């Protein structure tokens, strides 16, 4: 799992 | 009264064009592991994505500026989005069932809305 702001 | 909340959320792909100059798009993405897809998990109040009014949590990002992201990793997806330039053309498709696997205690109701208990 990976979550990022763009 | 005629409530929007009763109406089904469209499940067809849509084109969204965000003009954000040189600031962040204002949303989060999750996924990217083993071609599972890249999904919007959070839209920032007041950010460019919010101001578009055409993206929501549970949308899958199918492509950005013609670049297919259906099978992207999370990092390369983020790179693609961050480097997409001032005008960002997103093809998105609402996939709440797939999305709901990521967020704790979440499910999809009859209208296709994501509910978290």
């Amino acid at each position: 799992y990976k979550q990022t702001s763009v | 009264p005629e409530f929007l909340g009763e109406e089904d959320i469209p499940r067809e792909p849509r084109r969204i064009v965000i003009h954000r100059g040189s600031t962040g798009l204002g949303f989060n993405i999750v996924g990217g592991e083993d071609g599972e897809g890249i999904f919007i998990s959070f839209i920032l109040a007041g950010g460019p994505a919010d101001l578009s009014g055409e993206l929501r949590k549970g949308d899958q990002i199918l492509s950005v500026n013609g670049v297919d992201l259906r099978n992207a990793s999370a990092e390369q997806a983020a790179i693609a989005l961050k480097n997409a330039g001032q005008t960002v053309t997103i093809i998105a498709q609402y996939k709440p069932e797939e999305y709901s696997r990521f967020e704790a205690n979440s499910r999809v109701d009859s209208s296709g809305r994501i509910v978290t208990d």
